[PDB]
């Protein structure tokens, strides 16, 4: 539906760290819908973009793509403005079929979420331990 | 999945440990609760995973379970521990609760 | 953290009042709310439950055609309908918060509020 | 760390379904773990693979890749064995760097998890309508 101010609460390694995302408008060229964070500097702010395939009469496949990327920057010595030193990326691409029902797509999405909360993948991401 | 609990009455005076079980029908994994209520007020949570103490309840309650058979026990019965303990499974959707065993 | 839900309600058979449960102290739109029905002399039932954000509903099979439940985010309240009431409905209805809006492992009811003791 | 059985319960749409994954051995040519559900026929069952780039002396940047697929099959007339009718894929790729601290790596994983349960992606995946 129409994108709104998404607020994510109780996240990050423990307890509570809220994160309020404000919409940043759809890109007409390719249709990605952007979200961002109310940061002091426009280039030091976390952002996420979703992109659902446009429904057509003859489209024998669909593709959802969610792309999070958030930067972390320190105050570089010898300059008055902060500069991005590194950033973390994460993209997920669902790929369904023209005949897939809702029970399948909901299943895949919730399975991915529960796997993200699983005791295996939490350590595989936090501590980078291969399985 | 239907949970069938084990002796409902158990009688027992306040001088001994008491142990009870809450069987599962179709191998629920180690995720079930052990609610306790005293008559007239709302229930309270004691064991929230299978063997984990919930928030601050004194460490005289202890739970443990196999793949499809789980147990709950108390060291000192004390005067307060009464009121038809309950067990609930969280594997499927129904979350059917148990029969309830008074003391 | 506290959930409160009146003390007593009386309808007469045929009518349908909607129970309310107000939660204060834990940022309502983060933990799902569950409803449990206790007969005067029998066990608990787990009518159903929803979470405050994204409004997904989990129902028991028996109560699917009898009760519907919703949220009110502005006042941070949970409502439950009981659209039709017969003689064998007088019970105690507890509202308890348990879980979180993005994990499917912890759903243990820990913070039960008091009852309502419906009478028909 | 060491992979074992992974149990997911109350998974989505209506919370009525469960899923138990059993380890299926680490591939030794490219280090890809594997998990699968005990299905009727090995040719049709839900599979999950987790791949983490191995630690080395320097490395450019690390990579975590999760990849699930659920095949749905039907018993076609004139045949005695089920044939996979279709399947829905999904994959997520994290791209942390060498100096990434543990806290910010654990922030992306649970930001994605808390975002896959927001109304925006529920509507974007379950019904396939853009923003």
């Amino acid at each position: 539906a129409k994108l709104e101010t998404v607020t994510l609460g109780n996240i990050g390694k423990d307890g509570k760290q809220t994160l309020v995302l404000n919409p940043r408008g759809v890109n007409p060229t390719n249709g990605v819908a952007s979200l961002s964070q109310a940061g002091a500097v426009p280039a030091l702010e976390k952002r996420v973009t979703v992109s659902v395939s446009q429904p057509s009469r003859n489209r024998k496949n669909y593709k959802v793509q969610v792309k999070i990327q958030n930067p972390t920057a320190c105050t570089a010595n010898g300059s008055c403005d902060p500069s991005v030193t590194r950033q973390a990326y994460a993209d997920v691409t669902f790929s369904f079929t023209q005949y897939s029902t809702d029970e399948e797509r909901a299943f895949v999405r919730t399975e991915l979420a529960a796997l993200l909360a699983s005791p295996l993948l939490i350590d595989a991401i936090d501590q980078l331990n291969p399985a | 999945i239907q949970m069938t609990q084990s002796p409902a009455s158990l009688s027992v005076s306040v001088g001994e440990t008491v142990t009870l079980t809450c069987r599962a029908s179709e191998n629920i994994y180690s995720n079930l609760a052990w609610y306790h209520q005293k008559q007239g007020i709302s229930p309270q949570l004691l064991v929230y995973a299978a063997a984990k103490l919930a928030d601050g309840v004194p460490s005289r309650f202890s739970g443990s379970g196999s793949g499809t058979q789980y147990s709950f026990k108390i060291n000192s019965l004390q005067s307060e521990d009464f009121g038809s303990y309950y067990c609930q499974h969280f594997w499927g959707t129904p979350w059917t609760f148990g029969g309830g065993t008074k003391l | 953290v506290q959930l409160q839900q009146p003390g007593t309600e009386l309808v007469k058979p045929g009518a349908s009042v909607k129970l309310s449960c107000k939660a204060s102290g834990y940022t309502f739109t983060s933990y799902s709310v569950h409803w449990v029905k206790q007969r005067p002399g029998q066990g608990l039932e787990w009518i159903g439950s929803i979470n405050p954000n994204n409004d997904v509903a989990y129902f028991n099979e028996k109560f699917k055609t009898k009760a519907t439940l919703t949220v009110d985010r502005s006042s941070s309240t949970a409502y439950m309908q009981l659209s039709s009431l017969t003689f064998e409905d007088s019970a105690v209805y507890y509202c308890a918060r348990g879980g979180i809006h993005y994990t499917y492992d912890g759903y243990y009811f820990d913070y039960w509020g008091q009852g309502t003791t419906l009478t028909v």
